[PDB]
RNA sequence: UGCGACAAAUGCUUUCCCAUCUCGGUGUGGGGUUUA
RNA sequence: UGCUGUUGCUGUUAAAGGGUUCGUAGUUGAACUGUGGGCU
């Protein structure tokens, strides 16, 4: 579904590239400044269930600083984090 | 008859159902109400529609009256309302000045000659405050959606919500049989810095 | 003022309100308000200077709210207007204190130099007022 | 002074997709501006906007997502017949693959590929991709 | 911080110190009083307000009221 | 000159100074509207 | 030969912003009168 198709169907892509969560743009083979980062899910009991989800984030964002504010809103978001009080 | 004098001169020979009893209504209130004796006399009325709001069970009565009486209207129109209730249970009841519509030309030379009082732009909005006269308009949004449409939203007072809340679905159904246009209500606390109100 | 003939980049005005329609506290009739304009104006008194008398004193924050037309507009109907425009007046009123001033002080540049603006502004403003058709063809600015 | 109202509102979404904004505000509005608009939000270029109202030339609020590269003004407004879709399309496009061209003919404000469908010329307005 | 900051709908400390014409949609800052003959007054009156005695001084910005008469401020 | 009929985008049962002297309807037992 | 540049050049230091203003032809110039509706 991704990527690009000829007219015979079959698909004629390389690979394709990680879109990041925060920027939507496109994570390229030499950034290595982009990281991925786990967090677990906790089950009721108050112990993991061995399962995480995954995030992704450019590096250009890591640069400016901006790193952090982009975490906040992205777990609040997937319900990790909570608000007010 | 003297009543049917607050009628145009046009329907005074077979008037309908609704038109007559509008009529004795405003005759008897001529000569009984304190501030009413006073406007009432050189006033008169052209038609009275009936609309059936769906989903609800009050109904809605319209009245026209030619724009002559503009400011006699606006002067007495919370006391003429209220008194028309109570002498028809079960409506609502609103005053609506009929205005005509100049279409808009295609010509440059005669749209600089058209009056713009008579623009479709200014006569709905002149019907909406007809409908809301009491309250005011305090902002106004257009909402441009994804598939295309576009919705238009009305803001009033917050001061002003428990007079009018029970009204907005009768007006907001009545608007869109005059116009054929959609709108929506919202309510502002302090408007000066935009802030809506949620419940 | 502030960008023709200068470089001041000011911003102080007045912003009016959305919603046009006067406070409920106001019991004024429109023809008293009438009343009142043409009464300053018999009086001597400018189209500016007029609404502010009525904004300070007597609660009426925009003539044109209660009734319907502007304060000059009232005047044109009861003949009172002013000859010529109330902005071209008070700028050659200005010019001719100029004037006056520097034929005793004739090494002020600083305000010769003042002079040769303002002169331009009344200029470009007679051009425009002649177009328009409120000032006669043929006026002209005298030194 | 300013001179293009539309010239302006296209620089300054293009400028909020280069910092990777979310939000941007556009003033002075213009009927022309809000046509314009609506062809990238039929193309999918931009999300939900919303027009606020001041007794004034209004504002626009517009939401972004990230699918925007760049958009632009042509000035002046150059005519355009049929013949000449190819030259436009080859001189300021990315490619022949996606990316369009406004135009505002005699029947309405539209992008290259419909208004050819049409056979209708008109004035080039601008470009996004 | 935490909460996402919508451009159509400002927060009421964000917005209420941007200047009268840099908010969303301008406005006044005046308003009106009445003092006590009973007669009203703006709030950024410049010139002569009179009864039988001078109510209100001129100033760079709002008026200055005399001491020796209530005031109060009129709705709307 | 009189007459009949109908409109009116702005009230001639006008303006102007001349003077002379508790109930009902409504929404949820309470609220808000007109009136007393 | 994008070293004559409409497409498409350069002007802090390489060649190149007039000492500063006013100003007539000329070029350029803000928003607005406009969402048709109902049926299967
Ligand atoms: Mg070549
Ligand atoms: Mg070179
Ligand atoms: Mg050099
Ligand atoms: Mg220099
Ligand atoms: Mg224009």
């Amino acid at each position: 579904t991704i990527g690009m198709f000829n007219e015979e169907g079959e698909n004629v892509d390389l690979y394709i590239p990680r879109k990041c969560h925060a920027t939507t743009t496109l994570i390229e083979a030499h950034d290595h400044a982009a990281v991925q980062i786990s967090i677990a899910n906790v089950g009721p009991n108050g112990v993991i269930n061995g399962t995480t989800t995954t995030l992704c984030i450019a590096g250009y964002l890591r640069s400016q600083g901006e790193s952090d504010h982009a975490i906040n809103h992205i777990t609040i978001d997937r319900g990790i984090m909570r608000i007010k009080t | 008859q003297p009543h049917l004098r607050k009628l145009r001169k046009l329907k005074r020979g077979k008037p309908s159902d609704l038109e007559e009893s509008v009529a004795k209504a405003l005759f008897e209130l001529e000569a009984s109400h304190k501030t009413l004796r006073q406007e009432l006399p050189r006033f008169h009325v052209n038609t009275v529609r009936e609309v059936k709001v769906p989903r609800s069970k009050k109904t809605v009565l319209v009245v026209f009256y030619p724009l002559r009486f503009l400011m006699l209207v606006r002067k007495v129109q919370r006391a003429l309302t209220s008194e028309l209730e109570k002498r028809h249970p079960g409506c609502l009841v609103m005053l609506v000045a009929q205005r005509q519509i100049t279409k808009r030309p295609t010509d440059v030379y005669k749209l600089q000659k058209v009056q713009r009082s008579k623009t479709s732009t200014a006569v709905f909005e002149n019907i909406l405050n007809d409908m809301i006269y009491p309250s005011d308009v305090v902002g106004r949004r257009w909402r441009c959606r994804t598939d295309g449409s576009k919705l238009m939203k009305v803001f009033l007072d917050a001061r002003d919500r428990k007079r009018i809340e029970s009204r907005l679905r009768a007006v907001a159904y009545v608007y869109k049989q005059l116009t054929h246009r959609r709108v929506s209500f919202g309510f502002m606390w302090n408007p000066k810095l935009q802030q809506v109100s949620t419940r | 003022m502030v960008r023709m003939h200068g470089n001041g980049r000011g911003k102080a005005s007045s912003a009016l309100p959305y919603r046009r329609t006067p406070p409920a506290w106001l019991k004024i009739a429109s023809r008293n308000v009438v009343k009142m304009v043409c009464k300053s104006s018999r009086k001597g008194m400018m189209p500016s200077q007029i609404g502010m008398e009525l904004r300070d004193s007597m609660g009426i924050a925009q003539v044109k709210n209660v009734t319907g037309r502007k304060i000059l507009r009232i005047l044109k109907h009861n003949g009172l207007a002013p000859e010529i425009p109330e902005d071209l007046y008070f700028l050659v009123k200005r010019a001719t204190q100029m004037r006056k001033h520097l034929e005793r002080h004739t090494t002020d540049r600083d305000t010769k130099y003042r002079l040769i603006l303002v002169e331009s502004r009344i200029h470009r403003l007679a051009r425009y007022y002649k177009r328009v058709k409120q000032l006669p063809p043929t006026w002209k600015y005298e030194s | 002074t300013m001179m293009s109202v539309l010239a302006n509102a296209l620089r300054t979404i293009a400028s909020a997709e280069r910092r990777g904004k979310r939000q941007v505000l556009i003033r002075p509005s213009s009927k022309v501006v809000v046509k314009f608009l609506q062809v990238m939000q039929k193309h999918g270029y931009i999300g939900e906007f919303e027009i606020i109202d001041d007794h004034r030339a209004g504002k626009i609020v517009v939401n972004l997502n990230g699918r925007l590269n760049k958009c632009g003004a042509i000035c002046p407004r150059f005519d355009c017949a049929t013949t000449d879709y190819e030259k436009w399309m080859k001189n300021i496009l990315p490619s022949r693959q996606f990316g369009f061209v406004v135009l505002t003919t005699s029947l309405g404000i539209m992008d290259h590929e419909e208004a050819r469908s049409r056979n209708t010329g008109g004035k080039v307005l601008g470009f996004f991709y | 911080g935490f909460f996402d900051a919508d451009l159509s709908y400002p927060t009421v400390r964000t917005e209420r110190m941007k200047h009268k014409r840099r908010r969303l949609v301008q406005g006044p800052n005046s308003y009106f009083m009445d003092v006590s003959q009973v007669t009203v007054v703006y709030s950024h009156a410049t010139t002569s307000v009179e009864c039988s005695k001078k109510l209100c001084r001129p100033t760079g910005g709002k008026a200055l009221l005399v001491e020796g008469c209530g005031y109060r401020r009129k709705p709307d």
